[PDB]
């Protein structure tokens, strides 16, 4: 295991299992299936693949070119997500929509999406966004807004850096004999505030029960003692002075007008020092509060 | 050998107390909290969180300083452990 | 009134008795076309249920009808039949001989 | 019996016999039978199986996929219950309802319930909940409210943890030659407040008789003496000090302004100490009351 | 109102006897109690009788199903004996 | 409100015993705790029990899924034992 | 507002250790830091950590792309360790 | 004297740079700044801001560390100031 570290070795091992994300994915898959039935007048089946928590560069490197990349806003979460519409899926959708029964072999040679193809992508994307919002509403209500569309992964740059860890969710859609894929790409920073909710789903009766749980939590943790350490003074010395140091040595010190009270190093308050009852006491002037 | 200089940070602690979150959040302006250290008891001296000595506040020509009452010993480390 | 293929897609997941109930109500050509699209087992089951139909409850039929109305509430289907055969051929009739012979050769291959 | 304990060994042995739950089950079974006769215009017979007090994960592992899982509210009890409608039962119900005489073999291959099938499930569930409320009203009146329906056991997660102990009640319904099952799944936490009532039913004349029993109970237990121990002071020592401790040693103690009076350790009141009649006495300032 | 635990006890029966047979007691010595076989055993709270109930065995554990709560008349009837 | 770290701990169970067996202890000596196998382990905050939760193993690591927060009645019920 | 230059530095990680291994150090002695491989390195201004960013190599030169600016909570979380 | 159990702080600096307020403010999200040290140079092992050792970077079971190649000499200490 003794190997020289080198840059660009993004050995980012962040392993989790977002059961709530999985359930949202399944609900959105059902909603998208019914929406696709409504639009295409044909019944698809959507298979939700494994969730890939992978670096953004690795995710993008596997994306076929050209492809549809739709930027979306996950309000109120800071940042943007992506919807990946594959050329095969868009081809099949347009073929079904515009008179083709889809029996013809799919010929994807690689080309940009025309304005008509763009509008078809817009419609399917609107349906997908509505279904995804509906799926998420069961856990956390949010507003999803279309931003714009792109053809190349370099156009998007969804993360600050390509090595940033991102979540991808694939869906394989089958209609008759025609297969396609579409993906949902959300940066891990999007869900980091809600990581606790996404890991475990095991709550269903929680609207005021969450408030009751939190109130119980605070009122029960309010009976836990702490470790107040008040650093009276601070002298900088050298190790030679430490080694030669002998009892009875007096160490000069700047006069501490304010004593900082901290726990485990963590500043708690600012106070003045004094003596009462024969013991050292602190009269608090200001608690440490940003 | 080469470690003769090694800038070190020495701190003295005024006292410690056993107190909980309720009163902790109920501290107000001008409120006084006592510490387990008796007045006149030499204060502790710490380096990176460990015992290094016990020293007492002494008036030295209008300049308060700390005079080392004693150096720590392994026995006392274990006793205060 | 709508396309038998999309109808088969819609009704394939429905209960076989529900399939029989729906197929009863439609014009016979539409029902036959839809049945031509289902696989052998489901088609046979639905045909046997059609033969052995015993009678749907009125409230059940009303609920089925309102469900279908909600599902088909999408504004208009009207798949425009305009164009196809007898268009392609007369188009090819206008081609250069080489172009149209390559065209018909490709069509024969396909 | 000396074996190393390992996690996920949920050897949860909580054995009881809820006779009142059994009687409620039988009454609900009769009500559901008459309701099924009213709806299907055919006479079923419902057999109430043994009550399985089993872990939630074990209960779910035996549930066929897909199946109807109906979340219900057992007001005013905190939490939610479940009604399990089997695919065979729903198939038979729809077949009978929509013209099929049921003579055809039941072909359950595994598929989701359509909207019409959802309506049929909704009707049978409404009848079931009404019958269950009627059955319960005899013992304790409850309000039952439909929440939603699911196809997968992962969609529900009725308990906080899969190892949570839950109550399941199966019912086998036969109509002619067609057999089906349906289950009632209530978490043991639902009935823990009413465990005493559910264990034994042996009371029928109890509306004001319960109040009379309780009044007699309190007025008769008010004659029982207790063991008031007032801890005057609290000194922390070490075992070396205890071993070397000799008579005449004085132990420093912080001054107790308030004396806690407790019984078997259970704090009863806060008081001041004094002397009257030549005996130690306590003047009570505040009883221990949350 | 209060959350105090109590030591509940169940008493099989009573016995009024002089210490003749007490000193004559040995392993195997027959003793007879005041209560005949069949009547409810007595439920006492901190040694204070409040109830009467029948004895049952559940999961090979002794238990008592409380049949009734006592009245002052029956209470003192028991006492004056 | 405050951002203080705390040492949360999980306790498997209790044991009330005199030091007979304590001095008799050796490698291999069997000890029995107050808690039976199956009940939630106790979540303590700075040694203050606040919760009960079930033990799980994740990624070959001990973890506890908190099942419920305790109540004062159950708290003192545990204490008075 | 001001046009002052500052010595900005990048720190790979931290290490809390007593001088046992310090005096035992030699060419080839293995040392382990607090930070695991992968997390952003720390951007310090005159020794004041203000940012975190990922390490890159450009034109065979070390560089850091600043990923984020730190918050007081994460700052003191780092400090109290 | 062997008062030597004291713990000390060890840091590793990937690189340093001098740069002004304007460039600081102009740095934005994702901005990358090149370091003065050329790639592959041994990093600086500091103790409380004091340098004694130089060494290259290495990863030891996903854990950061340095392979030290020069530790003790003050001969170039005049240069790095």
């Amino acid at each position: 295991d003794i190997r020289p570290y080198d840059p660009n070795t993004q050995r980012r091992v962040v392993r989790e299992r977002l059961q709530a994300l999985e359930i949202i994915n399944e609900r959105f898959a059902r909603q998208f299936r019914m929406g696709l039935f409504n639009l295409l007048r044909r019944s698809p089946d959507i298979t939700v693949g494994a969730i890939r928590i992978q670096p953004y560069h690795e995710f993008a490197r596997n994306l076929p070119v050209p492809t549809n990349l739709n930027l979306i806003h996950l309000k109120p979460l800071r940042g943007t997500g992506l919807v990946v519409f594959s050329p095969s899926l868009v081809f099949i959708a347009v073929d079904n929509l515009f008179g083709g029964d889809g029996r013809f072999p799919t010929k994807v040679e690689g080309r940009e999406f025309t304005h008509t193809e763009q509008r078809v992508i817009n419609r399917m994307l609107k349906l997908a966004l509505e279904g995804y919002s509906d799926a998420w509403k069961a856990i956390n209500p949010l507003e999803v807004e279309y931003v714009r569309s792109e053809m190349q992964v370099k156009f998007t740059n969804i993360t600050t850096s390509p090595n940033d860890i991102v979540v991808n969710t694939p869906f394989h859609v089958e209609i008759g004999n025609l297969t396609g894929e579409f993906n949902i790409c959300l940066p891990f920073s999007m869900i980091e505030p809600l990581r606790e909710l996404l890991v475990n789903p095991p709550l269903e009766n929680s609207r005021h029960e969450d408030q009751n749980w939190r109130d119980n939590l605070v009122r029960q943790v309010q009976h836990s003692e702490l470790e107040l350490v008040a650093n009276f003074a601070d002298i900088p010395l050298r190790l030679s002075q430490i080694l030669k140091l002998k009892p009875g040595d007096v160490l000069p010190i700047e006069k501490p007008d304010r004593i900082i009270a901290h726990v485990d190093g963590v500043p708690v308050l600012t106070s003045q020092y004094g003596t009462v009852n024969g013991q050292y006491a602190l009269r608090v002037e200001h608690l440490i509060n940003p | 050998d080469l470690i003769m200089d090694i800038p070190v940070k020495l701190t003295v602690e005024l006292g410690r107390t056993r107190m909980t979150i309720k009163e902790l959040l109920r501290l107000t302006q001008g409120s006084v909290v006592a510490l387990d250290g008796l007045a006149g008891e030499p204060l502790d001296i710490l380096i990176n969180g460990y015992l290094i000595a016990q020293g007492e506040v002494v008036v030295v020509a209008d300049k308060y300083g700390v005079r080392i009452t004693d150096i720590i010993t392994p026995s006392e480390r274990m006793r205060r452990l | 009134f709508m396309e038998p293929q999309s109808a088969a897609d819609l009704i394939r997941d429905e209960h076989p008795q529900i399939i029989a109930t729906i197929l009863v109500h439609l014009k016979r050509s539409q029902a036959a076309d839809i049945l031509a699209l289902f696989d052998e087992r489901l088609r046979h089951d639905v045909m046997l249920r059609i033969a052995t139909f015993g009678g749907v409850q009125p409230a059940a039929l009303a609920e089925l009808t309102e469900v279908l109305n909600g599902l088909l509430d999408g504004q208009n289907l009207k798949r425009s039949k305009m164009g196809g055969v007898r268009t392609a051929a007369e188009i090819i009739n206008l081609m250069k001989t080489q172009q149209e012979e390559a065209v018909i050769t490709a069509v024969r291959e396909f």
